[PDB]
């Protein structure tokens, strides 16, 4: 249990770093905030930004969808199989 | 006594055989029970 | 021989490939053929 | 019994070595695995 | 120490599987053995 | 890695092929490659 938990967490730490797909001019522009800052967001609040919620959701889907699918579908299966065999057999041999 | 330990030695050899057989079935999916649980794991994460 | 090779399945030779190597848990695609010769030969040998 | 068993096993050891007939372009190609490796076999399994 | 050792071994298990780069017609041909089998390697040895 | 593969010899992988199979005493020409991966991988693994 300890070995798999550590291995799983290590992979989970790689999603945070942004891939090149994370940025895309057409999908979403970081500079649209200026439109909300150029005499648009009067008070020091974060209410007008809610209008951009639909756009950001699509951007995150594009960034994470390939990474998450890549790990579970390909990488996760190999680790479990090797981990179980690499530890169980030496224990069994020691049992003899 | 000259025969008691012979059974003991075969027990150790035979014990590893069963353990190696059970573990091998998991690596390839022969154990149908393991596969059913494994596919459940994948579905939850994708749905999550 | 006719019965033995007729029932030959890829899900029987690949079973032995993992067993042959206690440490490695991932056999190459080419290893299927090699295990087939020994599986189809050693079994035939016992018949004689 | 011992003599025949040894002789039979010795001959049985010669089948393993591949003869020229073992390879034949038309009958089977070893390179068709690439079709199963060129973005076809996604996971590290042996089902495809 | 245990965590890193397990993680390192897991990655080391992926090199064994052959990548598409492993095969290349120009770099090396698996069928050149026939030249050593077509009445070239007389005895059942591995010297040629 | 550079030192390990530089000293790689056909008279070292074929040594292990016979050992891996206690019964058979004749390995196919194709078995050279398979043993090379494990010999060149397991040795590399111990380095880490």
């Amino acid at each position: 249990t300890k070995a798999l938990v550590n291995e799983a967490r290590t992979e989970c730490d790689r999603y945070v770093r942004e891939s090149p797909r994370f940025y895309d001019e057409g999908t979403f522009s970081i500079y649209q905030f200026r439109q909300t800052l150029q005499q648009t967001s009067q008070g020091y609040d974060a209410q007008a930004i809610v209008e951009a919620e639909p756009a950001i959701k699509e951007l995150l889907k594009l960034d994470f969808e390939p990474k998450v699918f890549n790990t579970v579908r390909k990488n996760f299966r190999q680790t479990v199989n090797n981990t179980l065999k690499t530890h169980l057999l030496p224990m069994a041999e020691e049992q003899a | 006594l000259t025969l008691l330990n012979q059974e003991m030695q075969n027990l150790g050899i035979e014990f590893k055989k069963y353990m190696s057989a059970q573990i091998n079935d998991v690596v390839i999916g022969n154990d149908r029970e393991f596969d059913q649980d494994f596919t459940k794991l994948k579905a939850r994460m994708v749905a999550r | 021989l006719d019965e033995l090779l007729k029932t030959f399945s890829v899900m029987n030779a690949y079973k032995r490939a993992t067993e042959s190597h206690p440490r490695n848990s991932t056999a190459p695609f080419i290893a299927v053929l090699v295990e087939a010769l020994y599986y189809l030969a050693n079994e035939l040998e016992d018949a004689f």
